[PDB]
């Protein structure tokens, strides 16, 4: 992200998230099984106005 | 462990395309004979020696003689004429 954007400018900025699920790579606890799954999933965002 | 819709329910798996049937088979990877190479030698030598040590040290001895014993000047005592 730019530091500073200045009168009559523009600024690009990017930004990454992990949502978990999982514990981590190794622990699974928190998984969702989703093969044979209910109905649909959500990942509700809510970003920035 | 899902429970069926019964007011929209679905029907198995249909056919879809397919990722080339031989591609998904793999070949089974053909070993050569191999040798474990050079003529090894019979000893090493070792950085370090392969006994054990001794946590601490102990005083050890040998026996010594002393000499050819001499007589002797004493002086002597004097009479036991009631004086003593």
């Amino acid at each position: 992200a730019p530091a500073t954007i200045a009168a009559g400018a523009t600024g690009e900025l990017t930004m990454y998230y992990w949502v978990p699920l999982a514990y981590s790579e190794t622990d699974l606890t928190g998984a969702v099984l989703a093969n044979v799954p209910q109905s649909k999933q959500r990942l509700k965002l809510e970003f920035a106005n | 462990m899902a429970l069926i819709n019964p007011q929209f329910p679905y029907a198995g798996p249909v056919p879809i395309p397919g990722p080339a049937p031989t591609e998904t088979m793999p070949l089974l990877n053909y070993r050569v004979e191999g040798r474990i190479a050079g003529i090894q030698q019979a000893r090493q030598f070792m950085p370090f020696l392969q006994g054990p040590h001794r946590e601490v040290a102990e005083q050890t001895y040998y026996a010594i003689g002393t000499g050819i014993q001499m007589g002797q000047t004493f002086n002597q005592p004097l009479i036991n004429t009631q004086e003593g």
